[PDB]
């Protein structure tokens, strides 16, 4: 039955037990259910008044941490005899939680989630002799999931209209935003048993209704005499969480972002044929006091 | 205008810092809240659900095997059969549990577990075991005699086919740490072994070898605190396709 | 008392005299979709009796190196009976599940299963990088094989996979596991061909095992869907 | 402190204490 | 009896006393008790209303000063030809207040403390030509005592998932953090008689409860063509404190961080032999006036 | 009034008739563990009159140039009578102390014994910068000498040790000096083979004097633990 | 938006600033608190503990042989024995007391002090002593017909061992500041000095070289402020192990 | 001055005035 | 044991309390000294200081 729990529950005192017909440290595995057997039952206890809080587990605590989600090093510079393969003086970056993985295992810790995102961009530069650090304005631009992103750093697509741009610079504090819940069913799949196209072409656990967006990063600067190296880290942090039914930890390296593929380390621990690594028997020891 | 002055600690990025910051999508309307089932509030919710041990932690336990100890007929009285480390911190049987990888999110952990073990031979097999908890001070008990002077549970195989052996928590500190040290006095919670206190007594139709499954919970009055990342995860390159999200 | 159950939807019911206190998924019990919660405008076609009714699939033999077996809901009905047809005939789809899965053998056999059931259970593959294809996934009423049950084929545990709603089948306490599932997706309704709310997965933990004479023991599974509506009404793909 | 006019600007809401472990660790029916 | 005191106290007037039976001069120091001899009883006073208040004498005032606590020295350039015992481009820092004596002897004048300490970090930046000095980006990394620390500027430790990290900038504020109080008792102990291993073979003086954390501070900037010397000052103030048994003050000069180990100077003051320096004799007053 | 004392602890009692006012530790008192302060949560033995007694050390040779000895708590009661087999037959301890120190002389006689008890004496040692080992420490019954009272043993002075727990032992005023300690740690229970919580100490600050004819005059301890709770029962180390 | 600008002092940190902080672990939950004996709540309380003086501050006197002055037999009337010279910023025999160390974390002080004087020889020795202090102004008083005229206590050795000489606060100024001139007039406290009132007697078989111990402590109308960092401890080096807490 | 959500975030508390000297000057029992 | 410490001051005189400690009600005159109905026990003395 669902009840406040603001700290951990106290220890009454027990005694002697010798009764026919009760037997509370026997259980049924076979259920499903967790054992209820109390500390109260199977030793003698004695009174404990428990005043430790429980606040720093909960699951607003648990995920609303800043976390890395993008990096993104470019050359800052004059981009005429530059391949097209590289980033001139901008970049794109569809928003995903899959790049980085403190962030990912730690939301993957969950089948369901409904979050609103803040997003800080903190922005570093260095000289690609030395003259000094500009103080240089960046625009990041929000365009919305498959929609037109700018292919220059001075397309008549930054101009935004209605697509929502921050204009920050080197030396202020970072730039921080607030992204709403933006899914179009009431969470966050953050896995997805399914292909999301009519089709049978389509890309499998991959639903674009989990994608926030793009971010679309540009220096307005028009560029010096010398070059510079620009890097934008993105912090996420998810906030007004809830959560819904929590999953098996992912045990395995990430392969990739697309899928949840494994391959496992080589050996234990977190091999494929074993997660914890070795002991000689299963009456060994490992940290034995001499 | 308001007289103001700037304190330190002005303009920097905390990770953890608690503020209100700007809508980049004004009147927004998200969409309405479903019910949906299995709700988590608090991350003690799922660390009091049991979840298996790999006891049988060694080589030559491939994937599956790992997850049971095979107990068998003895001809000698008083016999160990297995022990299980208790260091939650350290790679040990404790780790890759849902009380065991939510906590190494965490630094300091409070409260008592539980060891869950169902037996999994057959109706025809009878036994008795004893499931003896040490609490910490000196080496881990090798014989019986020692072993059961200690917290234990004897357990009969019957109609019901599982124990609890209650882990009390049974410290000096209010909290113990997730330090490297496993043989600190602020972490070592103590041994858990298990003995014969019969014998393993099968016919001769039943398989000759069985099985335990090992699950280990927390109870309600368990606590965690200092929230860490965790040592489970962790990457050296970027992944595949995340190069293509800039594509 | 917990050990017998008679589970009776539309024209079938289930008797069973050695199981376990049954499990409903989450706490959660299956209702229709209500009115605050509705997104399709039409009327839904709630066929009741004719779909919600135990839907059996083909057994599986548990033999001795066997890794485990999964289907996935609906798609393992997609195709079976009344459930089939307004399946096909509608776009929209919202029901539970009453997975009902049978195997027994003598009290000379040992062998532990773990009955588990997924929510979206977005598989991996095997040291490659390219996701699973449409063949791998939507397998149907035969359903598929784990290769690596022991991280769930996602990379997983298997031992923390007791945080879903599951049941074990230990040879010597129960012969049947019994799992109430609801509607477990973000989207109140949803186009059934392209997508699986819940996988059942059945394990060996601990393998078969005996020394009395060889039968082959069957693992069968009852699958009754729960309170179904069918939203969109077109022809058959 | 919330200047904003969308309530989803609003700092984290730390004061859910509400648990139910039951629908984990007890979802048996009787 | 506790009482509250805010201001010191005040003098009674007092007459010729001459009573058989009442000797308040006379004493008893083998009871292990202070004297308790009123001035009133030993001269003849007059009535003072003392207003002297007794503030500035509380223990949260003589603690809660900003004291250094860490001051590294590292080379902030291009770190390939360096050797691998140095800082390259970050360092880390066990936590402790044993390292600088002046907080060291001021903490140490009491067996137990409580308290909430607020952490202000100063960064300072030279040229290692002169062209001028980069406005550059620190990470500070709060990392718990014994966890995984970071092996390289560029690691993927410090994307921080759970791990507290501060950003902040040398033309900023000084970054300033509270860190709680983190013990997993109810006080630090400031001196430990004990062993922290269940092995004879531990260290003798060290809790590793009393121990805050790791400080891990890296320059997220990549390296400009030139090389600069970056000093991070760290100061701690203790707060919200509470102290309990205090001690004898340290008299000779520190010798180790790890222990109380003394050795004193050659001469008096503060000699092991001699705390306080000679006089001629007995007789003899040092300062006498002429 | 103050001189005469009679301590019955258990079966043990002391009369003394030439004593000052006993010290009682910051003004406390032992006490049991109440259960807002407890942390183990089994029940712990009490075993009361066979641990809360005087237990009686061996008597050190009070001479010439004797710098002064201490003992460590437990650790000088960790294997003497029952407490000792409560000590290693648990994990956790919890108790306060009674201490009674004797030294008697003749008239002619002259001398002061500071009787210190200092809370978590951690000590040093001298021109080293490698901390005190094991065996420096944990001396047990016998315990140990200082090397440097004046700065007792730690760096800091014997001059400001009155603000500690003390008492004195002037041979033309008295010949005991008991203090009374209660509980003294961070934690509420303590593992004692590791870690003490009071050292008593005993320092000639007026060294021994007379014209008379010379005995030996020894310095007795007695301790008397109070209110002693053991908990974490286990086999003995 | 409100109109704000910044003041002098803005982004500055001092070492004294009183503001709240940014929490580094959020809905971090402390260690409930315990009682612990010997809790202290104002640095005045540990100020009037008494706490042995260096009369002896001398060459040959080694160690603990500084923390006791060795009286004697005389065979003329009137003799000085010991002097005291009382400057507490001044490394005399007051600067390692609790009074004394205490008192140079700050500048200025008042209030009364005590002096204790525990008498250590045998039962048999009988002798009195008279203990005067002396205001400032001129010399260290070296005769008993000089020193007798200020505030003094007459002492005779019997059943209790013990005398105080209160030093009351007798100043022109609120305060005495700890200056480095201690011949000064705002900083100078005068001189306590001890007389033979008769002669120590002792018989032939009680040692005939007897012993006090003085104690000092302030008193309860004591007062320290202007805080500064204590001249009794520093370093030109960093301390050992101090460079394995950056490895 | 105090907007965090925890309550050890907020200044330093110099309002303390109790004193027991009594438990260091007389710890006597009489 | 059961003991007594005693300083020589003012007083010249203390009293050990030897209790009955006992199993049975009585104990008996019986010729075995060392038999388990008869047996008292021991009173030892020592040097305190």
């Amino acid at each position: 039955i669902e009840s406040i729990i603001k700290t951990a529950t106290d220890t009454v005192k027990s005694e002697i037990n010798a009764e026919l017909g009760v037997v509370p440290s026997l259980n049924a595995v076979e259920t499903g259910a967790t054992s209820n057997t109390e500390p109260e039952e199977a030793i003698q206890t004695r009174t404990v008044i428990n005043q430790h809080g429980v606040s720093e587990t909960l699951v607003e605590n648990f995920l609303s941490r800043a976390a890395l989600v993008s990096k993104r090093s470019f050359e800052y510079k004059d981009h005429t005899s530059s391949a097209a393969q590289t980033d001139k003086n901008f970049f794109k970056w569809t928003i995903n939680t899959r790049s980085f993985v403190q962030l990912r295992r730690k939301l993957e810790l969950f089948t369901y989630l409904r979050f609103d995102a803040e997003i800080t961009i903190l922005t570093t530069v260095a000289v690609n002799t030395y003259m000094g650090l500009p103080n240089l304005t960046l625009q990041a631009m929000f365009v919305p999931t498959g929609a037109l992103t700018p292919e220059k750093q001075d397309s008549f697509h930054w101009q935004s209209g209605s697509n929502a741009s921050v204009f920050f610079k080197i030396s202020d504090p970072p730039a921080r935003m607030t992204i709403p819940f933006m899914c179009i069913n009431s969470a966050y799949s953050v896995f997805y048993d399914g292909f999301a196209g009519f089709e049978k072409s389509g890309l499998y656990g991959i639903n674009p209704a989990d994608t926030i967006g793009n971010l679309c990063v540009r220096i307005v600067n028009e560029h010096q005499p010398v070059g510079f190296t620009v890097t934008v880290r993105v912090y996420m942090k998810p906030k007004h969480i809830k959560a819904w039914a929590p999953r098996p930890p992912r045990t395995l390296p990430y392969m990739s972002i697309a899928n949840a593929n494994y391959k496992g380390k080589k050996r234990a621990p977190n091999a494929l044929n074993a997660i914890i690594g070795n002991r000689d028997s299963v009456k060994t020891m490992p940290h034995n006091i001499v | 205008g308001v007289p103001t002055y700037l304190l330190p600690g002005s303009g920097q990025f905390l990770t953890t810092d608690d503020h209100s910051s700007a809508p980049v999508l004004p009147c927004f309307n998200p969409t309405p809240e479903m019910h949906i089932p299995g709700q988590v509030r608090n991350m003690l919710e799922v660390v009091q659900v049991e979840s298996m041990m790999e006891i049988n932690n060694t080589e030559s336990a491939v994937g599956m095997e790992r997850l049971k100890v095979d107990i068998s007929a003895l001809t000698d009285v008083d016999q160990l059969l297995f022990n299980i480390p208790l260091d939650i911190q350290l790679d040990g049987p404790l780790r890759n549990t849902l009380v065991g990888n939510i906590s190494r999110y965490y630094t300091h952990w409070s409260g008592s577990l539980e060891m869950t073990f169902m037996f999994c031979g057959s109706f025809m097999a009878t036994g008795k075991l004893i499931l003896c908890y040490t609490p910490p001070g000196g080496s881990c008990p090798t014989t019986r005699e020692t072993a059961m002077l200690g917290t234990h549970i004897v357990w009969d195989f019957g109609l019901q086919s599982s124990v609890t052996l209650i882990i009390p928590w049974i410290s000096g500190s209010h909290y113990r740490m997730f330090n490297n040290d496993a043989k600190s006095t602020n972490a070592n919670v103590g041994y858990v072994t298990c003995f014969m206190q019969t014998n393993l007594i099968v016919p001769s139709e039943s398989s000759d070898t069985c099985s335990l499954i090992g699950f280990i919970a927390a109870k309600d009055d368990f606590s965690l605190r200092l929230m860490r990342d965790s040592p489970d995860i962790g990457q050296i390159d970027h992944l595949h396709a995340a190069e293509a999200a800039y594509q | 008392s917990d050990r017998v159950l008679q589970l009776k939807l539309g024209n079938s019911a289930i008797v069973t005299q050695e199981a376990a206190n049954y499990c409903c998924a989450y706490g959660e019990w299956p209702n229709y979709l209500p009115d605050h919660e509705a997104v399709a405008i039409d009327k839904p076609t709630q066929p009741e009796t004719a779909t919600d009714r135990f839907y059996t699939l083909k057994s599986v033999k548990w033999e001795a190196g066997s890794t485990g077996w999964w289907w996935k809901l609906p798609d393992a009905l997609n195709n079976i009976g009344m459930f089939g047809q307004n399946v096909q005939h509608h776009y929209l789809y919202r029901s539970g599940f009453l997975i009902h899965v049978q195997c027994n053998a003598t009290r000379f056999h040992q062998g532990a299963l773990l009955v588990v059931a997924i929510p979206e259970h977005q598989r991996g593959a095997h040291n490659t990088n390219t996701s699973p294809g449409f063949d791998d996934i939507m397998k149907g009423e035969e359903g598929g094989t784990f290769n690596h049950p022991y991280v769930l084929d996602d990379g997983t545990s298997l031992a923390c996979a007791t945080i879903f709603p599951h049941q074990w089948i230990n040879l010597r306490t129960n012969n049947s596991a019994t799992i109430v599932l609801p509607w477990m997706n973000a989207a109140p309704m949803d186009f059934p061909l392209r997508h699986n709310q819940w996988t059942l997965a059945i394990i060996p933990v601990v393998p078969l095992g005996t020394r009395t004479m060889s039968s082959m023991v069957p693992i069968t599974v009852s699958i009754a869907p729960m309170c179904c509506e069918f939203n969109g009404l077109r022809h058959a793909i | 402190i919330n200047f904003y006019k969308d309530s989803y600007a609003a700092s984290a809401s730390k004061q859910d204490f509400s648990q139910d472990p039951s629908k984990f660790t007890e979802p048996v029916v009787e």
